[PDB]
Formats: C-alpha cells, structure tokens, sequence
C-alpha cells in the first residue's frame, strides 16, 4: 500500500528514533485510524490471532486480521470516544468469554456484560467466541422430543434436542412469539434457554423479556439481547457469545435451547462489517463469508455423545425474508445450513392460522426419530388427513364432485386445520397435545361446529386432566400412547362431550 | 470546547476532509464549523460533522451548508461535542435547519439549554413494558389500526391525499386531548411544500403567528437545498428535539418524520460520497445501523413516551428492497391514505382495509376491540366485494341477509368520516375528537344491528354515535319540511 | 344463460389465477431488478478500484 | 475435495479397484475458494467467486477421470445457490460432469421426491449405442410428454385446464401419469416419512413407462402413481385406493 | 421568440458546459424573477445533465453511487 | 469512425457538394473506446462502457451536420447491445439521431422483413406540414392500427382470436395486412429470400396503404401480402394463390 | 481421422493454454488455408476461452468490465 497505515509521522518517529537498536515495544500500542469500527493498532507484536485487545476509553476488541506492523481489530463497542494516539493493551487471552451459572435469568449485552443495570455476574471465563465446533465422532443422533408446545410443530414438524431447525416466516408474521412460546413451554423439563436477539427493537426485546419475567421461563432462560441501536460488530457477535453461552451449559451434561432472533439480521451486521472494509462481496452484496459465519454459529449446536456427557443444544434459528422470497441468498444459505425447516407463511397468519405453519412446505429432516414413541402412530395419522385435505382445498373438488367431499374428508380436514391454531403463548404440554392430535385425526369429533373447536377443546383440556390423572400418568411415566390410554380418554372425552351438551 | 485549528485539506464536493494537530482530534459525528469565508465578502460559517476519521490526523467530514468557496487551509474549529440542537421550550413553533438556526427569521431561539444530536439508546430497564394503545382521535385509526404509544407509524399515502390535514388535526388533538407537543421532523422536505405545511399550520391554529412558546409544532425543516449531510441529520434533530420534550417534560411527543426513504436516500449520498463500498440496491452499507439508530430512540422511556409518525415512500412499489424492509422491520401499524377514498370525500382518507397494525391483537386492545375491529374490516372486505355485484344485481335483488351487510357497510365506511379541529378553516365543521371507547361503543351499536333504520349520510362527518342519531332526528324533524 | 354463467366463472377463476400470477410475477420481477442493480454497482464499484 | 480424491486416485491406480467418491457439496469447495481468493489479495471475478473459478475446481473435476486401470463413479452433489442454473460456481460444473441431474425446488414445493427435474435432467449416456433403441426411445417419448406440458404451463397458466383441446388435455393427464409416477419412496428416507424403500430396476422401470406411454393406463387416479414403486405395485395402489375409497 | 433565452449545449460542447447549463438558464430566470417578472425555465433531458456531471466526476475520480452515477 | 467523418467533412467544407456517408456499427466506435477507457485509468461508467460515452458520442454525432456548404446526410447503423434499447450506446444515440428506425428482432422471428418496427420507428420528419398531409394521416392511421394489434397480443395470445369484437377483428385483420405489406424484397437480400427485389415509391406506398386500411380490401389472403413490392403485386399475388390452392 | 487435428486443452489446463487453444486451432488450421485446401476449424465452448482469458486478466490485475469479463 503507498498509503499504509503504518505511516503515521508520530508512528514512524518510533521507529526512526532506532533503527536497528533496542528490542522492540511488547504490549503497547497507539491506536491510529480508528474509522468504521476497525482501529488499527501500531505494535503489539505479542498479539495472538484472536486477542482480546482493551483500550483506553474500556472497548474490548477482537484482533482478527493483523498484518505486517497494524495489528487491525475488531473493536467491539461503538468507536466512538476512542482518539487516535490512546494506548491499547492486549490481555493475552483468545477470544474469552465470562460464562458461569450465574447468567440464569439475567439479560446480556453480547460480551458478557449485564445489561437489565441489576448488580454484575462473576464467572470462570472458560469459554471462547471461535470454539472447536464439536467433531464427527461426538455428535449421536437427535432421538430426546423438544416440547416445542405448538401443535403444528410438534406434530408434523418435531424439534429434537440437538437438532437445529430455523423459522423462516416474513416480517412481521411469528417467529417471535412462536419460538418465545417454544421457550415457555420448556418450564418442567430442565433446559438452560438463550433467547439472543441478535436484532429486534429495543422494545420488542423488553416486551419478550418481561413475558418471559411474568411467566415464570426467566428461572432458566438467558436473554443476550442486543439492540437495533447497535454497531454492526455488536450485532455481529451477539450470537456468537450466545452460542458460548449455552455451550457452556451444553458441554456439562445439560440440555440447553437456543434461539437466535433475525439470524438474516447478523448476517445483515456482517454486510456491513465487511463493506465498511470493504471487502469484495458477492451476491445480494453479502461478502460471501456468510455461509462460514452461519456455519461457524450453526454448526455449535448438536448433541453431544456419551463420551462427552449427555448435552444437547437445539439452535432454532430465525431467518427473516424480508424480499419474501425463499430463494434469497441468506435464507437459502441459513437453509443449507441448519437441518430443516419450519416455514411461517405470511399469507396463512394473515388469513387466521395464529402459529402461522404450512405443511407441506416445513418439513424436519430428524423426522419421526425426534417424536416421543407415543405420538408417532398418532401424528402420522394426522400427517395423513392433513395430506388429504391440503389436496381437497388446493385441486379440485371445487364442484360438488364424483368425490363429493365436505361429508367425508374435507370437514375433518377443515377441523384439523382450525385446530392446529393456537391462543397466543399458551403452550400446550405433552399428553395435552397428544389428546388433542388424537381427537381429530381419527375421527373422534368431526360434525362439530367448525369455528370454534378451540373453543371446544379449551373445556376438554381443562376436564380430562382433572377428571382422569391416569392420563397424564401413562404418558408421563411410560412416555408411550397405550391402548389402555385410548379406552380411558376414549371414557373422560364421551363424559366432556356429555358435559358440553349439557 | 477547544480552538482545535486545522485545515480543509482535501474537499470534494459536499465532503471535506479537514486535518488536525497530532495533539487533539474530533472524534466520530463531533461537530466541527469551519470559520469559512463566501464570495460576498461576509465570514459565513459552514457547519460539518465528522462521519469519519481517515488516520493521519485528517477526520473526513461532511458539510451540512454548501461547499462552494472553502479554500484549503480554512480556519476549522472543534466544537468537542456533536451538533447543539437549541432545544427546550423555546423551541416551541419556528422553523429550523439542520444546525438548529431559525430560518424563518422571526428572532433568535434561547440556546441556554441545548442537547446533542448523537445521544446514545435508552435503556432496557428505561424502556416500558405494557404495550399501550395511544389513542389519536381518528375513528378509523383508534378503531381499526392503532398506533402504538412510543412505537412507529406508517403514514403510506403521499401529498394530495390529505396527509397533511391529517397530521394537523393528529397534532392539534395531541395538543388538545394528551398533555404533550407534537415535532414535524420534515427530513428533505421540498420547500414549496414545506411554506405550504407551514402556512397551512399558521393559519389552522397549530402553531400561533401571534403567539410562540404557546404553539404545538417544533419543526425542523432540513430543504432538499442542502447537502447530504444535512438532510440526513434532520430527522436525528428532530428527534433530539423531540426527546429533550420527552426525557424534561414526561409529556407525550410526536416526531413527524418526513418520508423515511429521503433520509435512507441521504444516507446513500453521503456514504456514495464518503466512498465506502455500497451494499445491496444502493443505499449504504451502513442502512439498518444507521436507520434503527433513527428509529430506535423512538421508545416509550418510563418518563415519556416519544411516539413517532414516519411517511415511508417505496421506490417502485416493492416491500422487498432493503429501505422499504428495514423500516417495516420496525414500523408498528401502517396506515395507507387512498386517493380514491380522499377524492370521494371520505375524510380522513386512510384506507379502512389495507391499513394494518401489530397492535390490533386482542391482548393489546381488549378482546371487545378486537373482536369489533374484526368484525368491521370483515364487513368491509364484503363491501369491497359486493362493490361489483351491485353493479349488476342491484341492492334490492341480492339476499336480504348480506342487504344487511351492505347497509351497515355503507354505514361504517360513512361513520369512519370524522371532522377535524383543523378543517374548520375550510369548510366551517366545529370538529370532534373521539375517544376509543365512544368509537368502540358506537361501531358495536352500529355493526351490532340496532342502528339499521338510520339513514346513511347521517353517519357521514360526525363524532360520537349519540351525535350521529342526533343528525339523523334532525334530518327526521326536517323530513316533514 | 348455463354458458353465460359458465364463461362467468372461466373468467372468474381467470381473473382470480391472473391475480395470483400478477404477484408471483412482481415478487420475481422485484428480486430480478434488485439482482441487476445489485449486480451493476458491484461491477462499477469493483471496477473503480483496479489495483 | 483434493485429499478424498487423492484418497480415492490412490486405489484407483494402484489397486485397481471400482472406488467412488461421493464428494458431498462440490459449491461448499468452490465457496471456500471465494474466501480464501477474497482474503488473499486475488482480484475479485464474476458475481463473487475467486478469479480461478474454472481452473481451482478443474484441478478437482479433471483428476476425477477413468483410467485404463480403474473407473471412479463420483457423485458430486453440487450445489447451485440462491436457486438459479446460470451461476458460475454450478455452471462451471455443468461444463465437467456428463449425467447432470437438476433436483429443482419446484417439484419438492409439489411434494415429488425426489424432486429431479426431468426437463433439465439430462446424461450424455442417453444415446442409442449405450442404453439400447427401447429404452432409448421411451426416454425420448416421455421427455416430449413432460416438455409439451411445460410449454403449456403456459396456458394452465391464466386459463384453466378446461380450456385445453382433447389433445393437451389427454398429453397432460399423461404428463402428471409420468410427473407424478417419477417419484420413489427412497430406501433412506424411511426416515422423514413414507414407505420402506424399493429398489426398482431400469428393464422394471422401462415397462412402466411403456405402459403410461401406451394409454392402456388411463383408468388410474393420480394419487395412485405418487409414491409408488413398479408398475404393478402402481395398480394394487390403485385397486387398494379404491377399496379404501 | 421575443422573451425566450434559449440556451443552447451542443452534443460536442465539454462535459461542464453540458453540466453547467441547467445553473445558466437558471441564473438569468432568477435575475427575471427577482425583478418582478414571473418566469418559466424549462430544461430539455435532465438525465443527460446527470450523464454529464456522471462524465466530469468519474473523471475526476469521485466515487459512484447507483447506476455509476456520482455522489451527489 | 473519425477518419469517415474527416474525409465527410473535407468533402462538405472544400468540395461543396452533399455526401451520404454510411457509418456501420456506429455502436462500436463506443465499445473500442470502452476497451481502450477500462486500461486508461479512468473509472467505470454505468454497465460496463467509458466515462465520456456521451461526450465521444457527440463528438462523433455532432460533426455531420448540413452547413450551409453542403449537407451530410447519414445513416449509422447503431448497434443495440442485446436488444437493450436502455443502455447508454443506444441511449445517447437516440438523442443525436433524428430519424431513427428502431429494427426488432420481435418483428424478425416471424419473418417480416425487414425487421423494422413499425411503432418503435419514429422520425420528426413525420410532421406534416413537412412530409406532405395525407401521407401523415396514413402514417397515423398505420402506427395507430399497429398500436392497436400491439395492445390486443395479450387478448389474442391468452383468450383466443374470437374473445374480441368484430370490428376490432376487423382491426386485428388489417393490422396483420398492413404489418405484412411493410415487408420489402431487397435487391441485396435477394440471396436471403430467393425472390427478386421490387423497389418501391413514396406514392405507391402510400396508395397501397390507403386501400389496405380503407377496409376496401380485406378479402386477400394474409401471404398475399407478404414480401411484396406493391399493391398491384399483391393483388396478383392473391390470383396465384387461389389458383395454387385448388391446383 | 486421417484429416481432422484436434487441439485439445482440458480443463486442469493452466487458463494460458486454455486461452491459446483456440489460437494454435487458428493457426494450425490458417497453414492449412494457406496451403489453399479448405479446412474448417470447430471451436468447442469458446465461453471457456473467455472465462480463462478472464482469470488470466483478473489474475493480472487489468481492470475488468462487464460481468467481470476483461476489457478487450
Ligand atoms: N399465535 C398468535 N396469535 C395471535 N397473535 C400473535 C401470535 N403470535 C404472534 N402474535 C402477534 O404478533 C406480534 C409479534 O410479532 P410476530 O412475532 O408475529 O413477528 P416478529 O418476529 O415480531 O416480526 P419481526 O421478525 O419483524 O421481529 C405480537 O404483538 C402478537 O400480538
């Protein structure tokens, strides 16, 4: 470069003050040309690739690329009050993370700093932003159920513990509620949750925060919240301390959830991080580098085999497509990546259906080994039905027909659908849910009105249980759907439907 | 703060890369003015603020006034703190530019209080936790779209609609029923248009000719005339000008930012000018940062909430460019104003059906809102369909179940129709401001069944429900005569 | 009037499907047009330097 | 990609074996070499991939060749980004392989695994020296059945499908036959959902197809070819479908 | 033709000249304007105003926005 | 491309007599100067060509004017890069070139040559006080009518010929006849065609049109009209036709 | 067999001998026009030729143009 940075007149006075005379700076350096978030630092020769750099004014930055004599980082808070001619310090540590079990309930500002004002968490730091991803000999196969909650979800689209599956709806239709839900329902079962947003308004994330406060998830779940009110490396890093985070509770035999918000948002961040460098960039004006990015974030999230303890980490991603098209370079790319997906249709959260998932297009690659051995039968039967009557309403029978459906097939369809839809962050527990697959797949209630199964079936839960502990028994300690089972629900939905005559 | 003097090395176009002395440097968006001299002969001082520092002592800044006759080697001064907005309630009823002096040259504004541009986020536990309905005085927008108390508006119909009637009677209510002031924020405002909103106010009360500090407008004029810098800042000024409101008054404020994409436009010139590498479509790399640091001080802090109202102009018509997408990734309820409705006379003429908002839900409303709300958008998807049968059939010939419908859809699309407390200069209506639960209860009453023998255009141009009855027994009492 | 009211509902499923197709072809034209411009700033961009 | 084919050449000519290598994402390579050629100072190439996009994954494709001592059978699962063919990274590789097979998206959004496209699907093995005039023939014959109804899309398209003549009408009852009969309930993806797998074979196949071709087929529902395995598993899933009504 | 200053940029007339046009016309109808006179200037192709000052900018080496036109 | 326009210019400033210089591929003189503009050291422009594209184009464009010594009538055969009648090579030529004839391949694929768009294809020659008032009138009358088939494609494409009136099939009709008779046997295409060429005038041109589109006779058949010199050919052509059907 | 060349290059070639492929063709096949028997050169995926042409001259460093083609 005839420019380079390293030709500063007070940088090159340290120099030519001796040439070839005594050993050189170790661990000080000036700072010069602390531009677009990336201050290049003279000296600091004892850098690792990596570092922890620290400054003058206390913004920590990350070293990544250094070269010749700058040692160019990646500072973390805004550079805003740092000047050119502060001193720095590296820390000599790579990347490292303050984690502890203290985090439980706390709301993280991406660098393991509080930031609900709350008192500060004392660690054993132990963690590191650029982890060895967990190898091919260490991972096993998802089988442990997720309780996702919703009904849709988890009944054609199962989330296992460590298998990562993304939620891919459009902007301002899910996603949100819907994976705050997935979090909320994991209340009994012990999970260590990240909820990481990595962006969203800063009132969207006080909004989730406090429902999470008045529910009762803040006793396990872990907001590291960062703001659209956040430079681009915040914004860039936020999921990566998250996925330290729960790593940290994923290598010591606990099973964690995690959710990143607007997973398109990082790699939005990283757009500009990279065109602030400007570094060539590719398709959509993304640097190429964001399938490494997402593969790097992603790819952290699996379960770990016996060797390494029992731990297991759901990624549940967020990707957002804002073009509403499927086939946009970062959605296409988080696709590639992660293992499913579970598509929240616009059209259909516009037209009524609350959790707003289609079928057909969401599907789960782990499949039916995800799923309890209880409701395997029983959804696949569901997955049937709904197979019937996606093909009922989107080809013909339109004219009455040689089929003639509404008396057979089509109104137990119908049923299915306005069933699937949930209240708004109600979750529905295991056997709740199973009952609930169960009554209209087959063919327990279908010339019921068609509008208000919900409203049926709020009354139902609220009685069986109630009525008949036994059930909740079976399914919670043989975890399997017996045929007792059905004879006894069979016994507490004919004294429901008595009742709702009546 | 400090006579930092260095000098306007490099000027290219708007930008003018100024150094400094190895000793003290501005940092990044501290304000700088250059002691610069005009061809007339007067010592006229362009102002500038730092986008960017470029490493040898030299920190790139863009110039909020016209770079035509700035030597190199200018006098330029550090200011040691970002662009001093005179705020407070002095600024209560002028005009401003970027740099906050008084162009409307009525006198001078009290800067002896005065906040930065650039302040920081408020903070998670600064921020409110209920989702609050804030109640505007527009039936149709209390009813069907509601706006969310320090979240975001979209006001998607242009000029000609009767936007800036709207926004009039919007500020003059917030005035009248709420105890804040409103901030027109108007962020490359062609100035035609800008003299028109501004007469337009002086002479409908908003703002008093007679009588400042007593107004209700704090505007900010940034005129396409000035640089990008410039009419970029304008909406971050405003802004300040309004939190200053928000954060020393714990007064309900409304930013009337002016379309949002001018201010992403800006944002493209300026980075285009500054050089650094453009993103996707054209606007800079830098768009969601720099557009939610815009639209992320608007939040409802514990002391006040800073509700803003934000025009958003797609170019070409798209949501999926990546302007448009991120600012409906933050808007909180969008309100269209059709042209066919505003020149059929529907005032106001926000579009009952595609105006949607994220607070509708029954658990911010209330579930009777909700279910109302629902309820009406459903009769008036009806209406919006049966608008071609009627054509044909006739209202007599379709069934006497949806007759019904139609009725109460005529009835509904009248009754959204309210007078304003600002078209009194106009047409001579006194003006209603209706509050939620006489809207609620009068289109329960109306959608309910009861109100079927009224006739339609006693529905058309009043408030509360009792008012509409009181026009129809009039219209009774008249029918003899 | 079976024909006339045959044609009615061609033209009704036609005008309905052509809704359809008129959004699928504005979604596929808006990401067409963002890709070329895209495309075209990244080649003038790319293009200035020449290092 | 370099050290599995080295990995695999070694057996190929020096033990002289049949190896394959199912290299796993040809793109991910490729995609690779755009970050390193990125940050390695190389000049940036067409829309963002290295400059030696045709001569880095030539130094793969090319080591990848039959010799007089061994054959290697690679399937590389290349992967076209953002869903569109004229991309350089896949269309490259177009230019190397010989039996390109396009699983396009939109026959997996109908729901038909797998969802290779017939259309774009094509092998420079479907000659008549190779396959035989039979099975040659009808290859020919149901790409022409699948091609003139995607050139009527067209008119399935703003119309309906009543407004095609006897002829497109019955070409694309046949067409949905054959789209519809093109999927198999793989023996993997027992899994995700459906049959246990069937293996079903090209002198298997070949009679199906003859016999959609041939008309004497007409009688069976579309439902009834969807994820079926040979011909006549094809008519008992008609005759059971109709029992189960 | 009395009252009409029709100022005229020929195809070979430099890029600044091309560019400078538009500012011309409107310095002599904003003298007109200024002394009581209502005016009417009507420009012919501002995009190839914007061709030209696209020309003189990318010469003079200032970094381009959309469709290569310059910064501002 | 200046050397043509240097010996133009001598032969119109000296020799005072008015030349006819036919510049081929005048899209070139701009491609060249990008090649030579990329390696220059001056930036890229809009989709690939030179800063001054407008600037070089002009100091081409603007030396071929009728000076009062002479005049230099030309034709450029511009060169439109893909058919992107919006790029700058076309688009800075569109503004120099007076009566410009905008050729498309649309109207080639079917075979009516030449390829010249009967819509696209304007000049401000075309005024009518300057090219005489019925030959504007039935230049109206043809641009109109094709106007009107441009706009009915959909209908016909989608709906089928008979969705539309029958005075606007009559249109459709006579717009297929008038779009056939604007086809031309070229003495040099003559090895394209295999027909010898017709050249044909100003007036009988203009009466063949008259008659086309006076719906006086819309009984030939449409191939009747195709490649042909003149109406009174086309009228022959008709008789051959019916006779070769029955025969 | 006995009168067709065959230049070949394949794709593991260096992008120079992939660029002069086509030129040895023009060559070899240009003795032979010379020579007044009429050959008949076949190029096969001159797309390939400009690609490598490409790489070379964005391996140079020349400044590119359109979809990243070189220049000339
Ligand atoms: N199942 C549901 N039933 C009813 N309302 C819902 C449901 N889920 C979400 N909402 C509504 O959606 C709003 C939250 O937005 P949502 O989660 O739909 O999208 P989002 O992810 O917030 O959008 P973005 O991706 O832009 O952040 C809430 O105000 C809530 O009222």
């Amino acid at each position: 470069a005839t420019i380079r940075a390293d030709e500063i007149s007070k940088i090159i006075r340290e120099r030519i003050e001796g040439y070839n005379r005594e050993v050189k700076v170790v661990n000080t350096g000036t700072v010069l040309q602390v531009g677009d978030g990336i201050a290049r630092i003279h000296g600091l020769d004892e850098v690792m690739a990596g570092e922890l750099v620290e400054f003058e004014e206390g913004t920590i930055g990350i070293a990544l690329n250094l070269e010749s004599n700058n040692v160019g980082v990646v500072l973390m808070g805004d550079g805003l009050m740092i000047q050119e001619g502060s001193s720095v310090k590296a820390t000599g540590r790579i990347a490292q993370i303050p984690v502890s079990e203290a985090y439980l309930g706390r709301v993280i500002n991406a660098l393991a700093k509080p930031i609900d004002g709350r008192g500060e968490i004392t660690a054993s730091e132990s963690r590191l932003i650029e982890s060895p991803a967990p190898g091919i000999m260490s991972r096993r196969s998802v089988y442990e159920p997720l309780q996702t909650g919703l009904i849709a979800i988890d009944a054609m689209i199962p989330v296992g513990r460590g298998q990562r599956e993304l939620i891919i709806g459009d902007r301002q239709t899910g996603k949100t509620a819907v994976a705050t839900d997935t979090i909320l329902n994991q209340q009994g079962q012990n999970v260590i949750c990240v909820y990481v947003a990595i962006g969203q308004k800063a009132s969207s994330v006080a909004q989730v925060v406090t429902n999470f406060q008045e529910r009762g998830a803040m006793e396990y779940t872990i907001v590291v919240a960062e703001t659209a009110d956040s430079p681009a490396t915040l914004q860039y890093l936020a999921p990566y301390t998250g996925a330290a985070l729960a790593e940290y509770f994923m290598y010591r035999e606990r099973h964690t959830l995690i959710i990143y918000d607007d997973l398109s948002k990082q790699a939005q961040a990283y757009r500009q991080m990279s065109l602030l460098l400007r570094r060539p960039p590719g398709r959509e004006a993304y640097p190429g580098d964001v399938f490494y990015l997402h593969s790097r974030l992603l790819e952290r999230a699996a379960k770990l085999s016996s060797l390494l303890g029992e731990g297991s980490m759901t990624a549940l991603p967020i990707v957002e497509t804002q073009a509403g098209d499927v086939s946009a370079y970062i959605p296409t790319n988080v696709i590639s990546i992660t293992d499913g997906q579970i598509f929240l249709s616009a059209d259909l959260f516009n037209a009524g259906i609350r959790p707003a998932i289609n079928v057909g297009i969401s599907v789960s690659r782990v499949g039916s080994a995800a799923q309890i051995k209880a409701m395997k039968k029983v959804a696949g039967k569901l997955k049937l039905e709904l197979a019937q009557f996606a093909e009922l309403e989107a080809f013909a029978q339109f004219a009455s027909d040689l089929d003639k459906a509404t008396q057979n097939q089509l109104a137990r369809g119908q049923r299915l659908r306005e069933l699937l839809k949930q209240p708004q962050s109600a979750p529905l527990t295991v056997e709740e849910q199973v009952m609930t697959i169960y009554t209209g797949t087959n063919g327990y209630l279908d010339s019921l009105e068609l509008d208000q199964v919900r409203k049926y079936l709020v009354e139902l839960r609220t009685y069986v249980k109630t009525n008949k502990p036994e059930f909740q028994e079976i399914i919670s300690s043989t975890k399997t759907f017996t045929e007792e089972a059905e004879a006894l629900l069979k016994e507490a939905i004919q004294e429901q439907m008595e009742r709702f005559l009546l | 703060e400090k006579k930092n003097l260095g000098r306007i090395a490099q000027i290219i176009g708007p930008v003018l890369d100024v150094a400094f002395p190895p000793g003290k440097m501005p940092n990044i968006y501290n304000a700088l003015i250059v002691k610069g001299r005009d061809t007339a002969g007067q010592p006229m001082n362009v102002t500038c603020e730092v986008q960017q520092l470029l490493g040898n002592n030299r920190v790139r800044a863009v110039a909020m006034s016209a770079t035509d006759g700035l030597t190199r080697g200018m006098e330029v001064i550090d200011t040691g703190a970002p662009l001093s907005v005179p705020v407070g309630g002095a600024t209560l009823g002028r005009i401003f530019n970027v740099l906050g002096e008084p162009v409307d040259n009525l006198g001078p504004v009290d800067t002896r209080t005065t906040s930065p541009i650039h302040r920081s986020a408020p903070a998670f536990t600064q921020l409110d936790t209920k989702l609050s309905i804030f109640e505007t005085g527009i039936k149709v927008v209390d009813l069907l779209a509601p706006y969310r108390r320090g979240g975001k508006i979209g006001l998607f119909g242009g000029a000609g609609v009767g936007k800036t009637v709207l926004i009039m009677e919007l500020i003059n209510n917030i005035a009248k029923a709420h105890g804040g002031v409103s901030v027109f924020g108007g962020v490359g405002e062609r100035t035609r248009e800008g003299n028109d909103l501004y007469m337009e106010m002086k002479e409908s009360g908003v703002i008093n000719e007679q009588n400042i500090a007593e107004s209700k407008v704090a505007l900010v004029y940034g005129q396409m005339n000035e640089p990008p810098g410039a009419r970029m800042r304008v909406g971050l000024t405003a802004l300040t000008m309004a939190e200053y409101f928000r954060d020393v008054n714990e007064q309900d404020v409304l930013l009337f930012i002016d379309n949002i994409f001018r201010f992403v436009q800006a944002g493209s010139e300026v980075s285009a000018l500054l050089g650094r590498m453009p993103s996707a479509v054209g606007y800079q790399p830098t768009l969601s940062t720099e557009m939610g640091s815009l639209q992320e001080r608007i939040t409802s802090t514990k002391e006040g909430s800073i509700t803003s109202i934000q025009a958003v102009y797609v170019p070409a018509d798209d949501l999926t460019d990546p302007a448009p997408a991120t600012t409906f990734a933050h808007l909180d309820a969008t309100t269209v104003l059709s042209r066919g409705l505003a020149a059929k006379g529907i005032y106001p003429a926000v579009d009952p059906l595609d105006s949607t908002s994220t607070m509708l839900q029954p658990r911010i409303v209330g579930e009777e809102h909700y279910e109302i709300a629902q309820r009406v958008k459903e009769t008036l998807q009806r209406y919006k369909e049966l608008q071609d049968i009627i054509a044909i059939l006739g209202l007599d010939e379709l069934s006497e179940e949806d007759r019904l419908t139609v009725a109460r859809a005529r009835k509904i699309e009248r009754f959204l129709s309210q007078p304003f407390f600002v078209a009194e200069v106009f047409t001579g209506s006194p003006g209603k401001y209706v509050g939620l639960a006489e809207t609620i209860r009068g289109f329960q009453l109306i959608l309910s069944g009861e109100l079927d023998s009224l006739p339609e255009q006693a529905f058309y141009l009043v408030g509360n429900i009792d008012e509409a009855t009181a026009k129809a027994m009039n219209l009774e009492m008249e029918s003899k005569l | 009037a079976s024909e006339l009211a045959a044609r009615m509902t061609a033209m009704s499923n036609a005008t309905d499907n052509a809704n359809e197709l008129k959004k699928t072809l504005s979604i596929n034209y808006n990401r067409a047009r963002q890709a070329k411009i895209t495309g075209e700033i990244l080649e003038i961009v790319a293009g200035a330097n020449a290092c």
